[PDB]
């Protein structure tokens, strides 16, 4: 058969739920199609009125600003899983490339004291 | 065999009894019941069976003139469909140490009805048989767990 | 581009040449304004198949929401027509 | 307004389309569009090409290789 | 696209999606017109066997039978059109599409530019100012009250009048402009 | 807008769970929202996590390049998801497969140019022959001291 | 312009026929002039030498 | 062929390209004439030619050079010392080959000794 993935997803077509489906599942399509008539007449009664000159102001548009923007820290929950996650993200390659950077700059002040290092033509360091 | 029909397809349509919880009961209206009784009470789901005794042109008439546009055509076109139900090997273990005797029961998924093995499969469960402390065969009965039991 | 527009008579005459070519289609009974399922008495393959017809016929693509609705060939005419958009 | 052919000058024998359609009606069944199809295999379209005759086009032109440069 | 999508595709609408799938899918696998054309007789002797299916389970099984051997047996690229979507020129024409609301912050130098046809969108602008009063007031009568509203607009009921909500289908830019 | 139609905390109880729903124009059994991880999503209802691209192409839009509705309850990925970025549009040949199948290619790929790389294919020649001590005063080099003298004789 | 046909073959214009052939003439002109005149694409040089057939001494012959 | 022969055969009878000559070239002959370069170094200096193609049989490439530039522009004129130039560079090919053959042969000579 086809497998789903998280990235290459089921179609609904090829859908096991869309061809085993009751009347409450029918009932929600139709309430579905209900609340799709009702914000699409909304929205073409203001897109085809004359009296309005302004845009259109998108609630869930305002929405999803508000909530990628200034949400976030009202709805933060200080939990273990999030500290540990968020303290590697923040903290680990911070370690990393100090460890990468000490190393290397460690054997090139190493290989510059020695004289094993030359800068033959390296007049712009 | 309720239990091994819990415990066997849990998660699964086959989980569940045919009579069907004490909290569902309750809650049984007249409208659940039409509803089941236009979705899944439909035509070409029902059969006709009659053994001896009949013609089968005097039931193709009776069926034209009584059973005949019981009901084809679904509400909301929605059809019901079948599962693949899960079969989860479990053990479920209901201790009653006042109760006197035990029932305890062991089974594998099997074939089933659609595949053509239940000859095979029924033919080895025949092998291993059946017994009741009625029959009066004793040790000298032909299947092994029972003249061993 | 170097395509010439299309006119209402031209597209007319190009939806009734392909439907006359169809081979459960009687020329005669053949008018404009006649419905495919109860006028010339078709089945549901056909219509869609007629859809197909203007699909490599016109070089434009039909949805099927549509497809599923258009029914006649007068309305097909109009559909083409206002879907390539013609003053005429 | 363009003056359109008429559809009886596309019949179906002559073509692939016919060969398509015999076997078809061999196995049993008949082509709703093989009137229609018939304009790509009847015509001025009739006669399938070869691979001199678009590879090796204009070699008999091209064929004038002069040894007169003496 | 002009019309309306229903709240659920019916098995006469996914059976003849199926069939518009599996007929242009084949095209894009049988490139010549024979092989199409015998091909498609083939899919005809396959579609005889779903004509009087009566149980509509067993319809349904035969559809999702169909519909694995369409996705099992489908082209990788499938036959696209220039006008289609995933296409050649899938909305190339953009560059033309600016709506009618443009043309009201049009210089007065380049509105002299074009006599004629302002004093004709002039015209259609005070049949729009003089027709919405009685647009607006029709939408909320031939609104059901009930808990099912469909997709698909009223026309004019009122002799005389113009169809509810019809200027944004009325101004679009054309498909094909040059 | 107002606080109340404004987003904020998590849904506990269905009353507020239903008033999440009628202020993000949803169904209320269809409102299932994020988990409470503390991670801030609190009471944005959870999607489908389907592209743009999935959607119906031939139905008119809204928000044409979304393919959104005006009201509908647009996606925390939504610009993740967009048109010009990545799509979960569904593949003719399945993840698993594909990714076997390129990996595969890529594995045998580089394992056999390796096999190129142990026998480097050499024609049946000697190397190419430089004159005059093999072009040492040429290469580079001082020449106030003697080449190294190397002779390329005859045959 | 054009008068473009329907379902039949476009009235092609004498300028665009000869201008294709007289182009695809002097491509194979060009072709069987320069095959003609050195044939160097399947000669080269006269052969390579083969080693198997060297003589041993003006090969160098080893020693015993 | 040698490429077919080393993969999947003896190595010890078969050169690699990066050791040769491997033997001293004092072996198997009394006395080898080294080659003479008939371009010498200041002709080549002012004829500035590249490192790469500073070869043994750079005497005609210096005249066809010397040809092309004394016959631009009819550069179809220019073939014959291209002809020349290019059998030049076989004879060095055919010196290449000898040693190739002289080594291979000479590895025999070893594994028969051994
Ligand atoms: C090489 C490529 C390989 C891969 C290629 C692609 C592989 C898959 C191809 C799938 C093709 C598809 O199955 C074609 C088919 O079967 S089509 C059948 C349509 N036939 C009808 O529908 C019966 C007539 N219809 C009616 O009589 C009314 O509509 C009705 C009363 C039923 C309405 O009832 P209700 O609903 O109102």
């Amino acid at each position: 058969k086809y497998k789903p993935a998280p990235l290459a997803t089921l179609p609904s077509t090829l859908d096991p739920a869309e061809y085993d489906v009751s009347p409450e599942t029918r009932r929600a399509q139709v309430e579905r199609l209900s609340i799709r008539a009702r914000l699409k007449r909304e929205y073409l009664l203001q897109y085809n009125d004359p009296k309005r000159v302004s845009h259109i102001e998108d609630p869930a548009l305002i929405r999803w600003t508000y909530a990628r923007s200034a949400n976030i820290y009202p709805n933060f929950r200080p939990t273990p899983k999030n500290s540990l996650l968020g303290a590697v993200a923040g903290f680990g390659p911070l370690i990393f490339w100090y460890y990468v950077f000490k190393t290397d700059r460690d054997r090139k002040e190493r290989l510059i004291q020695e004289g094993k290092l030359d800068r033959k033509f390296n007049i712009s360091y | 065999f309720d239990y091994l029909h819990a415990t066997a397809f849990q998660g699964t349509p086959l989980a569940q009894a045919v009579e069907g919880p004490s909290e569902n009961v309750r809650r049984l209206s007249r409208t659940d019941l039409t509803d089941y009784l236009n979705r899944h009470y439909k035509a070409p789901r029902m059969v006709l069976a009659a053994a001896g005794g009949v013609e089968h042109q005097q039931l193709l008439d009776l069926a034209q003139k009584h059973l005949s546009s019981v009901s084809r055509v679904y509400e909301e076109d929605a059809v019901p469909g079948l599962t693949p139900c899960r079969f989860t090997g479990s053990e479920i273990r209901h201790r009653d140490d006042a109760l006197p005797l035990a029932h305890v029961a062991i089974a594998v998924e099997g074939p089933g009805w659609a595949n053509p093995d239940n000859v095979t499969l029924q033919v080895a469960n025949a092998i291993i048989g059946h017994y009741d402390c009625t029959y009066g065969g004793g040790v000298h009965l032909s299947s092994p767990l029972a003249s061993v039991a | 581009s170097d395509a010439p527009p299309l006119t209402l008579d031209g597209i007319k005459d190009r939806v009734l040449y392909v439907l006359k070519l169809y081979d459960k289609i009687d020329p005669e009974k053949l008018s404009v304004n006649s419905h495919f399922m109860k006028d010339l008495g078709l089945d549901s393959l056909d219509q869609v198949e007629i859809i197909m017809a203007m699909e490599d016929e016109f070089g434009f693509e039909i949805p099927d929401i549509d497809a599923e609705k258009l029914m006649c060939p007068q309305e097909i005419v109009d559909y083409i027509a206002d879907k390539k958009d013609v003053y005429e | 307004k363009m003056e359109l052919p008429d559809y009886r000058q596309w019949k179906i024998e002559g073509t692939p389309l016919e060969t398509v359609q015999k076997k078809l009606a061999a196995r049993g069944l008949r082509d709703p569009w093989a009137r229609n199809e018939a304009w790509r295999y009847m015509g001025g379209f009739a006669g399938n090409i070869t691979f001199p005759s678009v590879i090796l086009k204009g070699f008999k032109w091209g064929f004038a290789a002069f040894v007169v440069a003496l | 696209a002009f019309c309306a999508p229903p709240a659920y595709l019916t098995h006469q609408q996914k059976v003849l999606r199926l069939y518009k799938r599996a007929l242009r899918h084949l095209e894009s696998w049988c490139i010549h017109r024979d092989k199409y054309r015998y091909f498609a007789c083939l899919m005809r002797a396959r579609f005889e066997e779903h004509k009087n299916e009566k149980d509509m389970m067993r319809a349904t099984q035969l559809l999702r039978e169909a519909e694995e051997e369409f996705w099992q047996n489908q082209h990788p690229q499938p036959y696209i059109f220039p006008d289609s979507p995933g296409g050649t020129s899938f909305e190339r024409y953009e560059c033309y599409k600016v709506p009618e609301w443009c043309l009201d912050y049009w210089h007065p130098s380049e509105k002299a530019m074009y006599p004629d046809y302002f004093s004709k969108r002039e015209q259609w602008k005070k049949l729009r100012m003089e027709s919405w009063d009685r647009e607006v007031k029709q939408l909320q009568e031939e609104t059901s009250p009930d808990g099912i509203m469909t997709e698909a607009l009223p026309p004019a009921r009122r002799e005389g009048d113009l169809p509810p909500l019809w200027w944004h289908i009325v101004t679009r830019p054309r498909e094909r402009p040059t | 807008m107002t606080k109340d139609m404004l987003p904020g905390s998590y849904p506990r109880t269905p009353e507020e769970r239903a008033a999440a729903a009628k202020k993000y124009n949803m169904r209320v059994e269809d409102y299932e929202p994020y988990p409470d991880d503390g991670m801030g999503y609190g009471d944005y209802p959870m999607l489908p996590n389907r592209s743009q691209h999935e959607r119906d192409p031939w139905y008119q839009w809204d928000h044409s390049e979304l393919r959104m509705n005006w009201g509908e309850p647009i996606h925390w990925d939504l610009d993740m998801y967009i048109r010009n970025r990545v799509d979960t549009s569904p593949t003719p040949v399945s993840w698993d497969v594909m990714c076997k199948h390129l990996f595969g290619f890529v594995a045998f790929m580089v394992f056999m140019f390796w096999v190129g790389h142990v026998f480097p294919s050499y024609q049946p020649v000697g190397p190419k022959q430089y004159p005059y001590n093999n072009l040492y005063l040429e290469r580079g080099g001082d020449p106030t001291k003697e080449p190294e003298p190397v002779v390329h004789y005859d045959i | 312009h054009i008068q473009p046909r329907y379902r039949e073959f476009p009235q092609l214009t004498r300028s665009q026929v000869i201008q294709g052939e007289f182009l695809s003439s002097l491509m194979w002109f060009w072709i069987l002039w320069r095959f003609w005149h050195d044939s160097d694409a399947v000669l080269g040089h006269f052969s390579y030498p083969d080693p198997s057939q060297w003589t041993d001494e003006e090969l160098g012959i080893p020693p015993d | 062929a040698h490429l077919t022969r080393r993969y999947l055969w003896d190595a010890s009878v078969e050169p690699d390209p990066e050791k040769i000559p491997s033997f001293p070239p004092d072996l198997g002959f009394p006395e080898r004439k080294e080659r003479v370069m008939v371009a010498t170094q200041q002709e080549m200096m002012d004829a500035q030619l590249t490192l790469q193609q500073r070869d043994y049989c750079a005497h005609y490439l210096i005249r066809l050079l010397k040809c092309k530039r004394d016959s631009f522009p009819n550069f179809l004129a220019c073939k014959h010392e291209q002809h020349d130039w290019d059998y030049c560079e076989h004879l060095d090919y055919v010196k290449r080959m000898k040693e190739f053959e002289r080594e291979r042969r000479l590895l025999q000579r070893k594994k028969r000794r051994a």
